[PDB]
This record gives C-alpha cells, structure tokens and sequence, in this order.
C-alpha cells in the first residue's frame, strides 16, 4: 500500500532535484 | 580492496 | 552510468546492490518489491557466455546504500538469499529476451529512510507511462565509461524511444519484452547504463498517483552511452504474470 513512496520525498512533500523533468515529458 | 569489508555476520 | 550526476540521499531507496562474496566485487544492480523479493535481470545471475552462474550462496543483496565501496553501518542492510527464481523462458541465447530474475531473502527488511519498495506497474500504469517521449530514471553503481567507477550512486534521466528506432539502431532482434531509452544524437543530451547497472530499475514517477512505479530492468546495450544507440530494459508489465505467480507460489 505504501510502494513507491520515498520516506525523505514524497512522505515529506519535498521533491528531488531532476523529478520535474521526468513530469514535464509526460505531455 | 576496494570494497571495504562487512561484518563477519553476514558472511 | 556514464553522464548522470550523483543521487541525493534517499533519492532511490529501492536501489539494491548485488554484491559477489569472493572476490568481492560489485555484481548488478537489483530493487526492492516487497519486505522479501528483490527483483534483478537474470544475466546477472546466468549467462553462460560469459561464464556466469551464480548460485544463491555466492552473493549478498545489499540494501539502503549510497556510497559504493563503504560499508554504511547503521544505514544499508545485508541480506541473504534464500532462493533465485530465473523466468523459465529467459533467452540467453539469442536476444536476453525476458531478463529478469526475483530473488527472495531469508528474512524481511526493515523499512528505514532509506530502504523502501518501489511499485509495480498494473497495465493501466504501462499504458499510460510507456509512450516515446516519456522519461524514466536510471540508477547505479556501473561504470561511469565505456573504456572509471563512482564514488556513490548514480542517477540518470532517459526518454523512451520509438519502436521501429529501437529495432534500427541494432542488428539483435528486439522483442516485445524489451523497450529502449536514450538520448537521440541530434538531442544534444547524453546518457546510458554501463556494466555493473544491469538489474537495476528505470522508473517512473506517477503523475496520476505521485508514485514511483519500476517499468523496466536495465539489460543491455552496445557499448554505453554511444551515438545512436540505445539501452535495451526489460518490460516489467509484460513479464508481471509470472512475477505474481513466483511471489503467488513461494
Ligand atoms: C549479458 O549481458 C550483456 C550483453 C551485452 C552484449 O554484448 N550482447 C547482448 C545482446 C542481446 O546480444 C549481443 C551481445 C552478445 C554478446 O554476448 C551487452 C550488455 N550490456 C549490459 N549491461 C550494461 C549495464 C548496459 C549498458 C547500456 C545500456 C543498458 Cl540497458 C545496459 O549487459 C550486457
Ligand atoms: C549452474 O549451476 C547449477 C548448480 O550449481 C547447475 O545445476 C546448472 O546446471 C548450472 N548451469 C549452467 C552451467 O549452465
């Protein structure tokens, strides 16, 4: 239920350094 | 050695 | 991975190492499904032409790492294998068509920040996510060069590529168990998995969900990182039915 789901990012509603990237291609 | 070595455990 | 640049702590916390007992060395990538199954590509494990068959008790699954070569007490956790399960219809011989490999541990890993599964994409997921364009994350320890090493993981971004470019850019017969991703020349950006990468993830960030979704198992390539040609990744979803009927199973 929690896969998938990082403990220091998404848990935390910070995001990484280059996930806009991968958002920005998914047009 | 590059890796340095683990626990006796584990192996 | 050659021209990727250096994971941020708790960036990939499904990242596995395979790790070789003796001589140890740095075997594949792998990522972490549940508390007990790793998941990997089988050529990691068997490939007779390269003389590899390794067997549950020639190597460690290494989790929560960062740092290659250091051994991060207090973060990373080492487990033993208690079973390897190769798809039966994994073709060596040919193309690696179906290379993938789970592997179960002897005893659940405790989920830590640093140490927690990736998801597993149902077919609503590959449907939606697997279209030419759309990038996906590559992570590993491999060699940073085709012809050296990082000091810690390394990530690397990589759009999937069109079918008919895929099956062009190689003289290998590509199946619909495969996908490839990569930088076109004209791009003008770069990227690739290099040897020790293989096993490990590309993923996907769900834009429906905000969940990181494991697409595809770094294979291989020819070479790393050349112009005009591609990584070749396992097609997690394709292969899904038998991932449930081992975890179903055992
Ligand atoms: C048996 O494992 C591999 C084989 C080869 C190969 O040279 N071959 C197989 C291909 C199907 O047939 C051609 C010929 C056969 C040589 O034995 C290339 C390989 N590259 C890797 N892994 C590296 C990390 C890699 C590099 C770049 C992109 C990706 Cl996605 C992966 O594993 C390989
Ligand atoms: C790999 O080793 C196992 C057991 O060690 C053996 O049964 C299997 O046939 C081997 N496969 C090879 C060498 O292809």
């Amino acid at each position: 239920a929690d896969c998938g789901l990082r403990p220091l990012f998404e848990k935390k509603s910070l995001e990484d350094k280059t996930e806009r990237e991968l958002l920005e291609s998914y047009i | 050695g590059d890796f340095e070595e683990i626990p006796e455990e584990y192996l | 991975i050659v021209e990727g640049s250096d994971a941020e702590i708790g960036m990939s916390p499904w990242q596995v190492m395979l790790f070789r007992k003796s001589p140890q060395e740095l075997l594949c990538g792998a990522s972490l499904i549940s508390d007990r199954w790793v998941l990997t590509a089988a050529h990691c494990l068997l490939y007779p032409p390269w003389d590899k068959n390794f067997t549950e008790n020639d190597l460690l699954v290494r989790i929560g790492k960062h740092s290659r070569t250091r051994y991060e007490r207090n973060i990373e956790k080492i487990s033993m294998l208690e079973k390897i399960y190769i798809h039966p219809r994994y073709n060596w011989r040919e193309n690696l068509d179906r290379d993938i490999a789970l592997m179960k541990l002897k005893k659940p890993v405790a989920f830590s920040d640093y140490i927690h599964p990736v998801c597993l994409p149902d077919r609503e997921t590959a449907a939606s996510l697997l279209q030419a364009g759309y990038k996906g994350r590559v992570t590993g320890w491999g060699n940073l060069k085709e012809t050296g090493q990082p000091s810690v993981l390394q990530v690397v971004n990589l759009p999937i590529v069109e079918r008919p470019v895929c099956k062009d850019s190689t003289r290998i017969r590509i199946t619909d168990n495969m996908f490839c991703a990569g930088y076109k020349p004209d791009e003008g950006k770069r990227g690739d998995a290099c040897e020790g990468d293989s096993g490990g993830p590309f993923v996907m960030k769900s834009p429906f969900n905000n969940r990181w979704y494991q697409m595809g198992i770094v294979s291989w390539g020819e070479g790393c990182d050349r112009d005009g040609k591609y990584g070749f990744y396992t097609h997690v979803f394709r292969l899904k039915k038998w991932i449930q009927k081992v975890i179903d199973q055992f």
